[PDB]
């Protein structure tokens, strides 16, 4: 009918190269969001998914009319047609809109030319976790979007009042990590091309402890307690005692193996590897202690004797220790 | 790829801040020792074609592999040495070390 | 193949010892195993438990026959006792265990 009309008075003499008022003020807009699912924080590859609903509004003079509707409903047939931000995302490896049945996308401008254009967008962001404290750590790690092309005298963002909000976070597929909050933030960056505004929102997460406490922590400390096993077992029968202690290395070789294939390869220690490190420690040490008692015992049987039985209550109360001391230490730092 | 040397005529722009952010970046098993900017001209069968390159001298952490695949080795090596003190009575047990090592 | 080790004589160190072990480490790659092909997961699943009981049998036969060697050559009757109860005590205890396993879980 005349909204036709409308649509075809607004386009007559538009160029849609020129931001607006481009050569007057900077285009300040506003942008809000909504995390419907934060996807899986993969360590090895220092990303993370996220699934959000971009929306960015302000205010173009071109696109100003004067009728009884009050507001301009539309799809994303027009989006190409009018002034459009460039905004990108400066720590997204690989992102990408969504196209299926028809490009999720919307236009509505209002009556004063103020222009609302949302869009679904799946933006694999980067982020470099410290992999120490693991898998006691905790990251905050941020999804960072600016323009690209219109420094800060061109383009100035603007987080709303009630900007971000996210959605149930019950049904994402945070499986090892726990959203705890969020925060925006608004800074000035430095580039080849000029100054830009980079706005940012940083997604706390904390990794809850469940998956490695049960993949490698239990296997590793009954390893430990089936090392203790041996200072049981009579000094004479050798070939007994030496399989236990054989095996019980290359299990924990396997593992150690295991958990470090876990995470990527970072020339650091982490809390993981040195807890499997102690363990390997503590299984050699029986080893070898047993292998200094069966010789000895050629040399003098006494020593073994009391040597049996002080090992019995040595190890144990050392390892009680040295958990101890581990867990509180990382639980409190 | 089009136009050759006598059509266009690359150079970077400053000579040395052409390329930034290096210092920045972080490789998880890399180190990057330093970069090299080299303008050239590379001929084909068609003509005469500018060239730019930017090249990186990576340098690869040790950390990892010491403790994950050289210190099982020389542990391995040295539980086949613990054998020597084994009394030569006992064929079950050098023999069950030796072989487990070897597997290993 | 764990609670074989217990028909064994007292007097075969070596095999038990093997046996122990042997079953103590195929319980082990068999929890990672089976662990790998669900998703990272943060609570225990049905074969989470299922796995955490035969690793405690395992670790309960091997602690039995320790025991034995413990008590051999000193009170070889109470050894030669624990040993023939415990032949009746675990498959007994983990036939239990699998009936009630079994039926709690295939109700629902
Ligand atoms: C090197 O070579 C590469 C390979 O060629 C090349 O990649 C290609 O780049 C071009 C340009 O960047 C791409 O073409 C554009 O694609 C845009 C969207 O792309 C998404 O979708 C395509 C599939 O496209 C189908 O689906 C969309 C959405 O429904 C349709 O709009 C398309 O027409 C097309 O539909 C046909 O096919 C469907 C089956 O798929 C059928 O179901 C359907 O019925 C149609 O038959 C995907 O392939 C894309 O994935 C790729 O790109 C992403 C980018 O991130 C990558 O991540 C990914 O990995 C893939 O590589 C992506 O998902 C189109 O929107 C766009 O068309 C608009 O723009 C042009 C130019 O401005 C207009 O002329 C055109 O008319 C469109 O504008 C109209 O529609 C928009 C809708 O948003 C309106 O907003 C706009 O106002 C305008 O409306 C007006 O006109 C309408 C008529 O047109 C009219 O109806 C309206 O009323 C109004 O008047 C364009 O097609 C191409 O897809 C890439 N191909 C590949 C394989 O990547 C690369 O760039 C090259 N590199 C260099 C450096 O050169
Ligand atoms: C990595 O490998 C590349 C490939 O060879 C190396 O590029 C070479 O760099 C040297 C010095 O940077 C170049 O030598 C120069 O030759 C010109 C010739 O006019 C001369 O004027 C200079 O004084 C210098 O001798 C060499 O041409 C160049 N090779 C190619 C094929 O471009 C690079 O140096 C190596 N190192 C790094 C860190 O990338
Ligand atoms: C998101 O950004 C907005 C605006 O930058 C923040 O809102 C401000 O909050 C402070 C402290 O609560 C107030 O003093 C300001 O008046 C607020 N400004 C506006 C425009 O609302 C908001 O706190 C940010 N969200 C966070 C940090 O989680």
């Amino acid at each position: 009918g005349d909204v036709t009309v409308i649509l075809n008075n607004l386009l007559e003499g538009y160029d849609n190269k020129l931001r607006p008022d481009i050569g007057v003020k900077p285009t300040l807009i506003h942008t809000d969001m909504y995390v419907n699912s934060i996807g899986p924080v993969n360590a090895i590859n220092m990303e993370y998914t996220i699934d959000i609903f971009f929306a960015q509004t302000w205010y173009d003079r071109r696109l100003k009319f004067n009728s009884t509707i009050k507001v301009l409903r539309l799809n994303s047939n027009m989006v190409g047609k009018i002034w459009i931000p460039d905004t990108f995302f400066r720590n997204s490896k690989k992102a990408d809109a969504h196209w299926i049945t028809t490009p999720n996308r919307m236009l509505r401008i209002w009556n004063d030319g103020r222009v609302l254009y949302t869009l679904r967008l799946t933006i694999d962001a980067e982020c470099q976790l410290q992999l120490h404290n693991f898998p006691m750590d905790e990251h905050s790690c941020p999804l960072e979007f600016s323009s690209y092309g219109y420094p800060r005298e061109e383009i100035v963002y603007q987080w709303k009042r009630s900007s971000v909000e996210v959605g149930d976070t019950r049904s994402w597929r945070l499986y090892q990590f726990s959203f705890v909050g969020l925060r925006n933030t608004t800074e000035v960056v430095k580039t080849t091309s000029g100054d830009y505004v980079v706005m940012s929102v940083y997604f706390d997460l904390s990794r809850r402890m469940g998956y490695f406490t049960i993949q490698t922590y239990i296997p590793c400390t009954l390893i430990v307690v089936l090392s203790w096993v041996s200072f049981w077992i009579n000094k004479d029968a050798v070939p007994a005692r030496t399989s236990l202690g054989i095996t019980t290395v290359l299990t924990m070789t396997t593992l150690s193996t295991i958990a470090r294939k876990s995470l990527p390869k970072v020339s650091y220690v982490t809390a993981m590897d040195l807890f499997v490190s102690v363990c390997f420690i503590f299984v050699f040490s029986a080893l070898v202690e047993y292998g200094t008692l069966h010789y000895f015992v050629s040399s003098q049987p006494a020593r073994a004797a009391k040597m049996d039985s002080y090992a019995r209550i040595f190890f144990p109360t050392a390892f009680c220790l040295f958990n101890l001391v581990y867990w509180v230490s990382y639980l409190y730092l | 790829y089009g136009y050759t040397t006598d059509d266009i005529e690359f150079y970077w722009r400053g000579d040395d801040n052409a390329v930034t952010g290096v210092t920045k970046i972080e490789l998880p098993q890399f180190s990057i020792v330093d970069y090299k900017l080299i303008t050239k001209k590379v001929v084909f069968s068609t003509g005469s074609y500018p060239r730019l390159s930017l090249s990186f001298k990576l340098k690869r952490n040790i950390g990892y592999f010491i403790l994950q695949t050289y210190m099982p080795s020389i542990l391995i090596t040295i539980l086949s040495w613990v054998s020597f003190w084994i009394n030569y009575d006992a064929s079950a047990a050098r023999v069950a070390l030796g072989i487990t090592t070897v597997l290993t | 193949l764990s609670q074989v080790s217990f028909w064994l004589n007292r007097e075969s160190v070596p095999a038990r010892t093997v046996f122990g072990v042997t079953t103590v480490l195929t319980m082990t790659t068999l929890s990672i195993s089976a662990r790998n092909s669900l998703p990272k997961v943060a609570y225990a699943t049905a074969m989470d438990w299922f796995i955490a009981v035969c690793y405690a049998f395992v670790f309960s036969a091997l602690i039995e026959f320790a025991t034995v060697n413990y008590f051999t050559k000193s009170q070889p009757a109470r050894a030669a006792k624990i040993d023939r109860l415990s032949r009746i005590a675990f498959p007994l205890l983990f036939g239990i265990f699998n009936l009630v396993y079994w039926a709690t879980y295939l109700n629902r």
